[PDB]
């Protein structure tokens, strides 16, 4: 079954920045029917006239939609801690950040939490058989 | 008088495959040196042909200054030429292609070694021995790697009237 | 710390020396009146303990004054000291003198290495051949060489047994126009009268440096059979039928061309350095250079390449200007060709004055391979280094799984576990290979291919294979040191 469209594992790393405090990479489960998404091109364009375009610095982001571990204070979901995500969808693509940062949280009622994260590069793993290098 | 009023003379001129070829497993490359040329009665001379080709083997066979690094080098290679303090023409001698260093991927590198390149050929223009000098690099892969040096070049006797910019000087050379 | 004073803070220093990460071993012969117990490693300190523990004027004492003398700090010095053979013979030289002096002037000479250099004047004139020869009252103490001062003939036997004592090549100033007033009427005569014969095969290197890592290996002797057994010692340590140690030694090889190749026996452990039959230092004082300058001193970096006039310059070696290069055009392309390494002089002058020698190419004695194919794959030694490195640090990085839960069979972990599978590890092991590039590797061909993880239940057959063991296989690249770019010259003379 490649051909389904979902998320099978997602695993966090917490690191509290105060304290030193490291947690393995517990495992969670999703609130609703969203699913993240994802931009890996660190680089953005713009329009000029008559074809050309410019280039901005921009950065790779992730938006992780993510219910609360009942064993975990809130806060740290929010912009007090560091952040180390993996992805593994029902097709096979694993997608790994290390060293992101929330950025602009909004309120949450404690269960459910939509993490916006920032990091310098974003590392995919494409099933067995791509053409890229 | 005769119209052949120019007396400027021509000294010797670096050539290439002066002393032939050194080949190796990897290729065959030039060894550019003074070419000897011999009459019918011994009395060997030397060559004085290709005066700008000449010239740019120099400019590119040499070291330059290196440039400060706050750990500092050897006062042996520190680079460049002690004959070149008592020329006014506010330049240094050499060329600084062979200082360049490994960043990040091959592309790159090979990127910059081209704006050396260019760089460095550009005192040709202010001497004034040719008009215009342009370099055109190719990447075709891992081990292959072309690069091809265009100078441009003026006849001794002027032709053309009306030129947008100017005619060089040192001309007599004709290259 | 705990004092009078009471304060909010209190401190504690301990000793001036911490850079212990980095080791040396340096091994030689050693004379009757050392004290070191022969065949045991010994920690060796500054020079003040020198001399006394390993005797006046040893084989092993001149190495490591170099040694020290080049590493000034850094790196931390170890002592292999060994005893001559059963029947060891002693070289014997002879520097006549003749004529009567009868003019004042002075004679000076060297020898061996500029430390040992001497400078006496000429008692006065009409001195004769006898009251002249003061020279032995000159000699250092630390020349390898004891003088006898015979009458009329100076005698000098060397110190340690065997072929070590079979290299000399004196310069003078007893004739010419040099007059630094010289005493006209002297000259000298050099001539040998007896070489060495027998040096020692120690065996018993799995004994005496056993489980203990070293960096690098210094080997004073010029015994084909002592530098093998070197070579096979350091291959163990990095065998793949226990834990490495890892490591890297230097070795010399004099004489004639014809000579010197044939002791190519293609190791990637040692890194052999040619030497000309008429080199005016002795020999082992510059290879103890050479390791020392690439002991770590300065190769904390392994990407670090120990060539050029300014990273490989053997500074504490002076040495007067030969008359020929000795190493001719055509025979230095040849050796760099075979896995040799060349050295000579960072200055230009042919006046005899005095320069310092440094190295050509850093390259180990690699060629062919297991499968007898050509590559160099281990060409440069910063291959070695780098390898090492990689492994070490590769080591680390995997230690996170040590005693995590692990998901075969079904890989939907359950809310609230912590674990992992085979693809999430696959996954986290490339994104640390990725960020390396430009510290360790260069860019992957094929970074989807190069790396691969198999649980150890796809390796063997049904119920054979072990619950929790992963095969890890992986191909890497060090860093590219350059590239060729053929040029070709147009002045197109004709314009548009």
């Amino acid at each position: 079954c490649n051909k389904q469209n979902g998320v099978k594992n997602i695993l966090i790393t917490f690191t509290h920045c105060d304290t030193g405090e490291v947690i393995g990479p517990i495992s969670h489960e999703q609130p609703d029917d969203t699913l993240p998404t994802y931009k890996t091109c660190a680089w953005t364009n713009t329009a000029l006239t008559n074809g050309a375009v410019m280039r901005s610095a921009s950065n790779a982001t992730m938006t992780l939609p993510v219910v609360r571990d009942p064993r975990v204070p809130l806060a740290w979901y929010q912009g007090c801690a560091q952040i180390d995500a993996q992805v593994e969808k029902f097709d096979g693509t694993v997608m790994t950040l290390t060293e992101g940062a929330v950025t602009e949280p909004e309120e949450s009622d404690g269960r459910a939490v939509t993490m916006t994260i920032i990091a310098a590069e974003i590392d995919e793993l494409l099933p067995p058989g791509s053409l890229a290098a | 008088n005769f119209e052949t009023a120019d007396r400027r003379k021509r000294f010797w001129t670096t050539q290439v495959a002066a002393c032939g070829q050194s080949s190796d497993d990897c290729g065959d490359c030039a060894r550019p040196g003074l070419q000897l040329l011999c009459n019918g009665e011994g009395r060997i001379t030397i060559a004085t042909d290709n005066y700008v080709a000449g010239l740019a083997l120099n400019i590119l066979l040499t070291d330059a200054s290196k440039a400060d690094t706050g750990c500092g080098w050897t006062p042996g290679n520190r680079g460049g030429f002690w004959g070149d303090s008592f020329r006014s023409d506010n330049m240094r001698s050499g060329s600084k292609i062979r200082q360049v260093t490994a960043r990040g991927s091959m592309r790159e590198t090979v990127a910059l070694i081209r704006a050396y390149a260019i760089d460095d050929l550009k005192k040709l223009v202010a001497y004034g021995v040719a008009k215009s000098v342009d370099v055109d690099l190719t990447y075709q892969g891992s081990n292959k790697i072309d690069m091809t040096i265009m100078i441009q070049g003026v006849d001794g006797n002027e032709s053309r009237v009306g030129l947008t910019g100017e005619r060089i000087a040192n001309a007599w050379v004709w290259s | 710390a705990l004092s009078d004073g009471f304060v909010r803070l209190c401190i504690d220093p301990s000793l001036n020396f911490f850079g212990e990460g980095c080791k040396i071993l340096v091994e030689g012969q050693i004379t009757d009146d050392a004290t070191a117990a022969e065949n045991v490693v010994t920690c060796v300190n500054s020079e003040l303990d020198l001399v006394e523990r390993f005797g006046q004027g040893s084989v092993l004492t001149e190495s490591l004054r170099k040694v020290f003398c080049m590493c000034k700090s850094g790196v931390s010095v170890y002592a292999l000291p060994r005893a001559d053979a059963a029947a060891a013979v002693s070289a014997v030289y002879t520097l006549t003198v003749t004529g009567t002096a009868l003019t004042d002037g002075r004679v000076q000479l060297y020898m061996g290495e500029a430390e040992y250099s001497l400078d006496i004047g000429v008692d006065e004139g009409d001195t004769p051949t006898q009251i002249a020869a003061k020279i032995v009252a000159a000699i250092s103490p630390d020349f390898p060489y004891e003088a006898t001062a015979a009458a009329g003939v100076i005698t000098l036997t060397a110190r340690n047994g065997g072929t070590i004592g079979n290299h000399l090549s004196v310069i003078y100033t007893n004739l010419g126009s040099c007059t630094s007033v010289t005493p006209e009427g002297v000259t000298v005569a050099f001539a040998q009268t007896t070489p060495g014969s027998v040096n020692p095969e120690p065996n018993d290197y799995a004994s005496v440096v056993n489980e203990c890592c070293f960096a690098v290996y210094v080997l004073s002797s010029d015994d084909t059979d002592w530098q093998e057994n070197l070579r096979d010692w350091i291959r163990s340590a990095w065998d793949c039928s226990k834990p490495q140690c890892f490591g890297h030694g230097y070795v010399f090889n004099k004489g004639t061309l014809g000579q010197v190749l044939a002791d190519g026996d293609n190791s990637a452990e040692l890194s052999r350095l040619a030497l000309p039959t008429t080199y005016p230092v002795l020999p082992y004082l510059t290879n103890a250079a050479y390791g020392a300058l690439s002991a770590c001193s300065t190769c904390e970096n392994p990407e670090l390449n120990v060539q050029g006039q300014t990273y490989g310059l053997l500074s504490c070696i002076n040495m007067p200007e030969s008359c020929t290069p000795g190493w001719e055009f055509t025979e230095v392309t040849q050796l760099q060709n075979n896995g040799f390494v060349v050295s000579g002089p960072a200055t230009t002058s042919g006046q005899g004055n005095f320069t310092s020698p440094y190295i050509y190419n850093d390259v180990t004695n690699y060629l062919r391979d297991e499968k007898n194919r050509p590559n160099a794959t281990f060409r440069d030694a910063s291959s070695r280094r780098l390898a090492a490195a990689t492994g070490v640090a590769l080591a680390t990085f995997l230690q996170q799984f040590n005693g995590l839960a692990v998901f075969t069979k079904n890989t939907n972990i359950k809310t609230g576990i912590i674990g992992t599978n085979l693809r999430l590890m696959l996954g986290k092991i490339r994104k640390w290979a990725s960020d390396n590039v430009g510290v360790l590797f260069s860019e992957f061909d094929n970074i989807n291919e190069d790396i691969q993880l198999v649980s150890d239940f796809d390796v063997q057959p049904k119920c054979v294979g072990q619950p929790g063991v992963f095969h890890l296989n992986m191909r890497y690249r060090p860093p590219v040191r350059g590239a060729r770019i053929n040029v070709n010259l147009v002045p197109a003379l004709f314009d548009n």
